[PDB]
């Protein structure tokens, strides 16, 4: 068929930029284990991904947890249970909205403004002129900015968790009239550490893991023109945001099947 | 390229590679059947939990009343190591609460007759039922 | 192109082939209805299990008063090998408990009379007499 | 110099959280296993309060029937401290109530024989069961 | 050409989803009122089933107390249909278990006196009660 053809073009292309993802990745992370360098290089760039996203997290985080004590609290006074609450918004955050939320907003705010950074630097040449300085950028520019992401979110995470829990610890306690040493309370018996505590970090690590290497490979394909610049940065919110969404019900699924 | 669609592919092989074995372990054993006349299996539904003094031993599922004599014949499913198991067992539906599961407790006990001992494996019946667990018969018994 | 229009097909054969295979572990019978005169069904609600000496045979799927008599017309669902059934039975509510769903567990005996036997199928509008559940009458029973 | 202070307060404030969370999320003994075939066990599930003459001494993480001579072979959790519980012991069922856990509340004398004292630690199988509660049938059969 | 087609299927598939949700998902008769002068309502809120000999014909539309005579005045939820109810009657609360939900179960029947059928409609009041239903006669009754 003569449509069939166009398809046949594509299935050949967009297996390549695959092919590409592995190829670019596997050369930045391989050869020369130098530190002396690399170790103020590194924390320059945690200024860039962590520090300017932590400000979202924290202000972003406090709404979650407001919301979630307040309209959890309905659910639980038409069962009558008001000690619920502490072991319903542990739960939900540290289980299911804390990987998943965060790693959003981690994929709105550094995931795009890295790509920008990446694919302007091959724009005005930065990236083909330092090939004539000899030095390989993929080891230079790239794997400052690849372990810069994969310490960043869990981190970036555990300070979800915990400002977002305390704001859950605001609207019911104090507010809608709660004892607060009966809030804790049913919390502390309520999550363990062995499939609970260390298995919110292992849904976190492994989206740091896709976002920072989804973000960075947009950057070094782009088209180097203006127009096909701004057409990756909106192509990398897209495509993290499926691979969140179809990682995470994997990941649900080992944990609790 | 000729080695980009190689990496390409070694990529989404190991892709999928990790993925089939994650959904695996996320997802049994041969077992024998075992008929039982009941009189009322009312609330035991498909999977029951088949039990030996408490401990769970098989499933109770079959769903099907054979239509001429209106007894309820149901196969049961044990286990195939499960040879040893004399003849003096009686089949008992009990609930765990008020309303849990009524699912089937049997009993079984080791009372060897002076007749040798008949064994219980692939295929035998126990006539031996429990036939209540309505409280409207004995409430309203005593209420009349 | 000869490579092209091969991965064209191989790709569209894997889409047609998952497709299939998705609507086999993922997913009916042919039945008669006969009406009823249930004098209480508050707590029996739609597709209720309607039993046989407690094996579920049937659904309460209907939930309609007629509008002439307030005598509650309930149309059941029998399957269609059902055919051996005399015109003796009665048909009685009960609960699997004291909360469960108030669930139908009719009863059906084998009292031939001695003016041949009537049959149950096809629209048959079985007269009960049951007169189901209050208990606060049975309360001042034992409050004399 | 303005970005390395930054990333300083950026991984305290990632250990003051982390501290907090833990503590609050996060609030263990080695210990030996004794040994216990019964004769009902029917409604214990696992980590069931051990206890002897009401208080919870130990856990049951064990929950399975010995697949060879069928007794309910269970073993109890019992903390290394305890090294002067002679053989005199009564294995007892209890509920606290009609519906608690029906956990394990045993029974341990202090009599001592005229062949010294044998003492039950790190894998002993005592033998005293319960033979514990036909409830259903108990409240059957005395309704009548 | 390509993009006013795919515009309507994008406004076609919200209308399909617009359906899904609101006849699916979460799915109603003009009726009369009637006035009904109680003494104790104690545990009935609106909304309960009131019925006729247990089988539901409307429900609570009103709790409110009239600050003149404090006499609970229910105004009742019976559909237009029902135009041969004659004025003898009884009002009664009932519960359907132990604690079920404390539903509305008045009685009726035909007894036709011989001055005439007073009807039952469009806002009548009807002089009964049950002061009686509460959960301090059996702490009474039992024991005085």
């Amino acid at each position: 068929l003569n449509a069939l053809a166009s398809l046949g073009h594509k299935g050949i292309k967009t297996l390549r930029t695959f092919g590409r993802a592995g190829l670019m990745l596997f050369n930045a992370l391989v050869g020369k284990p130098e530190f002396r360098k690399h170790a103020p290089l590194l924390v320059r760039q945690l200024y860039n991904v962590g520090v300017l996203s932590m400000l979202i997290i924290v202000v972003s985080g406090v709404f979650i947890g407001m919301v979630l004590g307040l309209q959890g609290y309905l659910v639980l006074t038409t069962y009558s249970a008001e000690t619920s609450l502490g072991m319903l918004v542990a739960l939900s955050l540290l289980r299911e909205l804390g990987p998943v939320v965060a790693a959003l907003l981690f994929a709105g705010r550094a995931g795009s403004a890295l790509t920008a950074e990446i694919g302007l630097m091959r724009a005005t040449e930065q990236l083909s002129s330092m090939e004539m300085m000899a030095v390989d950028p993929l080891r230079r520019v790239i794997s400052p900015r690849f372990w810069a992401g994969v310490i960043s979110l869990p981190l970036l995470t555990v300070i979800f968790v915990a400002v977002g829990i305390w704001g859950g610890s605001l609207v019911g306690v104090s507010w809608k009239g709660i004892d607060s040493g009966f809030f804790w309370s049913a919390m502390q018996n309520a999550v363990d550490w062995r499939m609970d505590l260390v298995n919110c970090l292992i849904k976190s690590v492994v989206f740091a893991i896709t976002v920072t290497w989804i973000s960075l490979f947009n950057g070094y394909d782009a088209i180097p023109t203006s127009a096909g610049i701004s057409r990756a940065t909106t192509r990398t919110v897209v495509h993290s945001s499926l691979a969140v969404l179809g990682l995470d019900f994997v990941l649900t699924a080992l944990m609790f099947g | 390229k000729k080695n980009e669609i190689w990496v390409g592919i070694f990529l989404l092989a190991a892709l999928l590679a990790a993925l089939f074995v994650c959904l695996k372990a996320a997802n049994t054993e041969p077992t024998y059947t075992l008929y039982a006349t009941f009189d009322n299996i009312g609330g035991l539904k498909a999977r029951s939990p088949v039990s030996i003094g408490g401990v769970v031993v098989g499933r109770v599922a079959d769903i099907t009343l054979d239509p001429k004599t209106y007894l309820p014949r149901v196969t049961l499913e044990i286990e195939q190591r499960y040879n040893h198991i004399p003849d003096t067992s009686s089949l008992s539906i009990r609930t765990s609460g008020l309303l849990g599961e009524q699912y089937l407790a049997l009993n079984v006990g080791f009372e060897d007759p002076e007749l040798g001992t008949a064994i219980l494996k692939d295929g035998d019946t126990i006539q031996d039922t429990k036939s209540a667990m309505v409280l409207e018969d004995l409430i309203g018994q005593f209420l009349y």
